[PDB]
């Protein structure tokens, strides 16, 4: 990384001297826990059936949506210390932190 | 096996079953579609399965200027040496820059309104055209860029097309840095996580770690809550604009041909000024038009966005609510009881146990939108400290946060704590009247607005070079 | 990879004869950083890509 | 991973039932430290000739060894309160603890 | 490409080069050989390489056991069911087991002598044969399971083979864990580090990483810093064994035979026991037996096991001394002078600065190693804290640590506490008379040796079924 | 991968006219796992890895 900057890297790189990955796009997330998968390393739960998560059943996320999160939306809560802008400025800003890629088809 | 079309569950696919008696689809055969996000290490039995960040993890306005150095280029207006962003060639909004349009294999946009046309826009991050309203906020920093060049050109006017660029994205940067922690985090976490997780700037240190962490991927889509289930658009009196000033959401996305021929941004932005967000409520946590009919207009089945998350959890890896918890020094409660006094909400406690079986399993987007709001934030206390400890590794382990010596002069920190969003939408647009206070508060009209006269402008006086 | 519209606006300062020298270099620059090194190569990109090139002669 | 158990198993695995990769054989050292390597991601400090290290040049590991380690092996001094075996159980609990394998030829 | 023959520095070779005015290679195209260790993620440009762990993390004998499904039942004697581990079928101690011989491609035990054609041992861990002081460890380990399962059957006459093995291996294990950390690590860390990094047990906590840190692999080298030059051999009145009682170390590595023909175990244990370590000196940090002269009996070149420690780190990535000590809460120095006040001398600081430049650039196990101990201890306080930190990991982070609730019955664990390396010596060797208290700290005959029969035995009466 | 020095003790008890079935039949197991499924794959493999089999043959 060159010993002077006046500005910054697009891709993030050598920002960080020491360590000039750290914060550059295209590298791996970084892990405060230790992953949770099915077989250990790989698997996600819910992916082979019949095998249970911590002793339970893993639940169906779309039957989580349904009987957790779905409410009749006519009668939904304005709030009056909020702007729609406050909401809309945190997906901007999301897409300024992460962006996880797919395989494409 | 194409996972957009297949319900066959073999990687790279991860679909969604239906549950039985599921209120919209009533054929169990079909599925909902999940590509697992890419691994970083593809095909290996030793590793421990991760996922990639294709973008920086600092708050840079990437999203403007592009996460890799081609993208860059090509956002740049290369026929001058202005140090400008390219602009839309075909269109304009009033006299005003629009975003280019990018060409995409498999164009999105080009399928909600068949007749217009449109494809979607090209901007810094990949996914400026999901919705309007972004794309407004896309194109109000795009303009925002090519304001503060013109205005550095004529003040400096020896300086080249790539002093310039540099000059200016180096001030959007650090404009998005302080609305994003002066104005809008605060109201995020609410003052008692403020003060814990983000305590005044003192100087960058080499050793914090400032990349995102996988967690926080699904943490911070807690903005899914706030989602209102219509774009609102209002005229120069503030007034519904005719003929559709209530569009459903589900008719909105990757509509990039709204932005171009219904109007330009200034109703969208006076939309999101003068509009409530949802406020997120234990049996109100999502609305239909994301949780029924996400990008219903471009695919075969609408999406359920809130169950996407939680499938993305499990893609992810992430441990369950109380790892979380134990992580961030909070007690994790076992039984139904204790749940429901950590919730506020024996109901609720109820509901999660029906699903879970334990508190330990609950994906971490569930249980962290489940937990009752800290005073004047809009998470509780597990999402406040996920979110809280991300944002301060990207200012204390960011080399050219604004506030840190030889990024910007005294004189230059001074000028930039005048900025403000609703100025920079007076400087940027035909809006004349805009929010007060914070933008981010401030959501009726008359009440809570102001001319833009009022507002003091960013000083440019301290960036010439004798 | 794929040819931007908004590079059909580069194509315009090439083919300008009145256009200034060094203007005209910036931009093969940019291009032959991309692989295209005449204006035929990349008039030739931009119809592979969807765009079309019929007031090119 | 067994709901039940009563010994270990060989490889380490499923000791830990959340996370049952966790100290189990053949997997990757866990950071407590972001990494630091002379190209970002891989390349070892000293790889290539005149790339400095945080700003002053790799010092060769034998010329350190040399300079600060050599010393005359008559001078050495004998340790009152420790054994020989003192140092010979360490290397046999290293040998119970780690392992990092290299190619051979 | 071939590291071992050619100085070429092309994946995986990552050679040392030879400073002017080497004092041992005189030749600057000459090399010291080194093998990058295998990355996690071959070949990627995305990932941040990483090297692997071939062993269980735990406190767990794989040593003995090993780490891997076929090799562990390749260790077993399965010619019968009473449990036991597989014995040397061609040589034994005066009647006492040894290790089975291993099958290598090139066998680097039988390029020492020659004459004698005594290959590798074969054990749990891989190196069971690099100094024949380790292979009597091994030896003795695998003679006490065999003690184990004996007894147990006699005890337990309905337990087939895979019962006896597993309760074998479940006391081995429990046995390594209390030498480990009642009588080892306290005089590794010192009385204050030890309170600090390992307060006193409370139960297992399935949210603690039982997982060794890369740092770890390179900080517990420390004990290349207490390694004699020689290996001493002792008869049964704790008297040199003649004709040869002192060996010089380089010819010692992988000397598997020395062990076969020259007296087995009882003397290599004894010596062991009635010798003491080098002391780590800031001046005397290893000596020259390791540092120029290791592995020379069966290499091109005498390897420099400081150096290579050295190299090591880079290869694997580990931030410099500064780095460690912001980790572990201490004062990081910059200058000369404050890097002086670090060690308690000014002359050590200079030399590093002369090398390094900065303080921030010092490798891990040169700026460990330089540091003035702890009282009580034998590392200093950056080491402690790594070191410290692990252990307490693989302590808190074992579902099976002997202590947990359910692996042990009350009168088990009571039963337990009275193991000691000692007794374990009288029970598995020739030996009568050993050493006393902390067999780590006792070290002078015959001041510091007790006769066997004074010294308690392993009850396995709470084993009844 | 390579056959052990001590597995040639496991090729003289399935030998041992007089030895037990039971003890024959675990050691056939043992080596079956390995891939070695007769006497001969057995005697055969240990040549090859360098030992002498002779001792059980003409
Ligand atoms: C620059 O930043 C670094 C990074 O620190 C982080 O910075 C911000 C992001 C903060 O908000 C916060 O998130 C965090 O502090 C600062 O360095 C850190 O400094 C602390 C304080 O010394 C240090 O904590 C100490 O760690 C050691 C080592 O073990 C730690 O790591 C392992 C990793 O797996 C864990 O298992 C372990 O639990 C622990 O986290 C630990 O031994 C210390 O705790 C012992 O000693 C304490 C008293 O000395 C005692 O209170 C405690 O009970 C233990 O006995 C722990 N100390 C404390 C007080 O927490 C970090 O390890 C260190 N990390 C890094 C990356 O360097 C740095 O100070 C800052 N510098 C400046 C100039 O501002
Ligand atoms: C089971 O063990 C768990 C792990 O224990 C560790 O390992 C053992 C062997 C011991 O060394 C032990 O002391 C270690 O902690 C243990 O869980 C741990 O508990 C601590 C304390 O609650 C958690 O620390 C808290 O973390 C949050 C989040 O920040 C952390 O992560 C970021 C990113 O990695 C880092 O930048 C931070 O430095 C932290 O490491 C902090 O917000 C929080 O501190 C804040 O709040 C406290 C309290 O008000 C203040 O005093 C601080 O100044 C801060 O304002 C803590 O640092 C830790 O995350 C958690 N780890 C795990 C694995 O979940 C658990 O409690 C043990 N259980 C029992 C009952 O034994
Ligand atoms: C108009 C508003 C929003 C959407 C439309 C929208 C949509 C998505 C989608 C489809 C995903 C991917 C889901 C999956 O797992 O397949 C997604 C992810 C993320 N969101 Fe969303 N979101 C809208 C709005 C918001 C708001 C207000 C957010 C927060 C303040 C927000 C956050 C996020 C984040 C951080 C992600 C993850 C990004 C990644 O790729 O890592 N979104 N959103
Ligand atoms: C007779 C005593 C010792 C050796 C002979 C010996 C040799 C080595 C060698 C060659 C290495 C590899 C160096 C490299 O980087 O290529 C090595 C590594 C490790 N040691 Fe050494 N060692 C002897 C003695 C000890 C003692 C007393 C130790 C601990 C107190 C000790 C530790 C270690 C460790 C932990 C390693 C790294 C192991 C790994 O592969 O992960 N050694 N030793
Ligand atoms: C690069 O900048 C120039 C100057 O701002 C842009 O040229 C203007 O383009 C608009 C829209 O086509 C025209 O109406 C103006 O007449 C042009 N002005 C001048 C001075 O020529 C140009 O469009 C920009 N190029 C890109 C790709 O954004
Ligand atoms: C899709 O795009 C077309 C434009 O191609 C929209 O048609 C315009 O609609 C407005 C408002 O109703 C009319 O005033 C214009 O005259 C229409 N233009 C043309 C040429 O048709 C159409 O409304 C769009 N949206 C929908 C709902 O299909
Ligand atoms: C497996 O265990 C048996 C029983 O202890 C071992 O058999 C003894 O072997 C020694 C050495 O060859 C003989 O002197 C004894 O007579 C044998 N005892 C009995 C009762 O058979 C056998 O050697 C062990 N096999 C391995 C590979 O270790
Ligand atoms: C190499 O091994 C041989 C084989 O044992 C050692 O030779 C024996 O040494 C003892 C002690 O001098 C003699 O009493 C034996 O008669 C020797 N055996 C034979 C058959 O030669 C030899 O000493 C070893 N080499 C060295 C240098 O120690
Ligand atoms: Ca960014
Ligand atoms: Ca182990």
């Amino acid at each position: 990384c060159p010993e002077q900057d006046k500005y910054r890297t697009i891709t993030g790189m050598c920002n960080n001297r020491r360590s000039p990955t750290l914060g550059a796009s295209n590298r791996a997330f970084v892990r405060w826990l230790p992953a949770e998968y099915e077989d250990g390393f790989s698997l996600p739960y819910g992916w082979t059936p019949g095998v249970k998560r911590n002793g339970f059943p893993v639940a169906l996320a779309r039957a989580v949506s349904n009987e957790i999160v779905r409410f009749p939306t006519d009668q939904l809560t304005p709030d009056q210390e909020r702007s729609l802008m406050f909401m809309q400025w945190g997906q901007l800003l999301d897409h300024d932190l992460d962006f996880t890629p797919e395989p494409a088809a | 096996v194409n996972c957009e079309t297949s319900c066959v569950q073999q990687p790279p696919c991860f679909p969604l079953k239906i549950p039985p008696n599921d209120p919209r689809i009533k054929n169990q055969a079909d599925c909902i579609p999940f590509f697992r996000s890419c691994p970083a290490c593809p095909g290996s039995n030793i590793t421990i399965r991760n996922q990639i960040n294709a973008l920086t993890s600092f708050v840079d306005a990437s999203m403007v200027y592009g996460s890799e150095e081609p993208l860059a280029r090509n956002l740049r207006n290369m026929s001058n040496q202005l140090g400008l962003l390219a602009v839309n060639q075909r269109f304009q909004d009033n006299g005003r820059a629009l975003l280019p349009f990018d060409n995409l294999h498999d164009d999105p946009c080009l399928l909600t309104n068949r007749s217009a046309r449109i494809p979607c826009f090209l901007a810094g991050d990949t996914r400026s055209s999901e919705m309007p309203e972004l794309t407004s906020m896309h194109t109000l920093l795009l303009r925002e860029h090519n304001r503060l060049a013109t205005e550095l050109k004529s003040l400096n006017p020896r300086w080249d097309g790539e002093r310039l660029y540099q000059e200016a994205r180096k001030i959007v940067g650090a404009m998005v840095q302080i609305i994003t922690y002066r104005d809008y985090l605060p109201l995020v976490l609410g003052p008692t996580a403020m003060r814990k997780y983000l305590p005044t700037y003192r100087s960058y240190n080499d050793s914090v770690d400032p990349r995102i962490a996988n967690v926080f991927t699904n943490a911070f889509r807690y903005g899914h809550t706030l989602i209102q289930p219509f774009m609102f658009r209002l005229d120069n009196r503030y007034q519904p604009m005719e003929p559709n000033p209530r569009v459903p959401l589900s008719r909105v996305f990757f509509a990039s041909w709204r932005v171009v021929l219904e109007g330009g941004i200034d109703p969208i932005l006076r939309g999101l000024m003068a509009t409530p967000a949802k406020l997120n409520r234990q049996n109100q946590i999502a609305v239909d038009e994301i949780r029924e009919r996400l990008f219903e207009q471009v695919m075969r089945i609408g999406l359920d966005l809130p169950a996407l998350n939680m499938q993305r959890s499990r893609d992810h890896g992430l441990p369950g609510y109380n790892a979380w918890r134990r992580f961030c020094g909070l007690p994790q409660p076992e039984t139904v009881g204790q749940l429901g006094t950590v919730l506020r909400n024996l109901k609720l406690a109820r509901k999660l146990m029906e699903q879970y079986g334990t508190p330990n399993n609950i994906d971490i987007w569930m249980g962290g939108v489940s937990e009752p709001l800290k005073r004047k934030g809009r998470v509780g206390p597990l999402l406040a400290c996920i979110i809280g400890t991300q944002f301060r590794k990207l200012r204390d382990g960011d080399r050219f946060w604004w506030e840190n010596e030889g990024v910007f002069s005294m004189q230059q920190r001074q000028a930039l704590a005048q900025i403000s969003l609703p100025r920079i939408i007076c400087d940027n647009t035909g809006i004349t009247t805009v929010s007060k206070n914070n933008i981010f508060m401030s959501n009726s009209y008359p009440r809570d607005f102001v001319n833009c006269s009022t507002l003091p402008a960013l000083n440019l006086a301290s960036w010439r070079e004798a | 990879a794929n040819f931007l519209e908004h590079e059909l606006s580069y194509i315009d300062v090439l083919l300008d004869k009145n256009a200034d020298q060094a203007t005209k270099d910036n931009l093969r620059s940019y291009f032959a950083d991309k692989g295209l090194h005449s204006i035929k190569d990349i008039i030739n990109k931009a119809k592979q890509d969807g765009f079309d090139v019929s007031k090119y002669e």
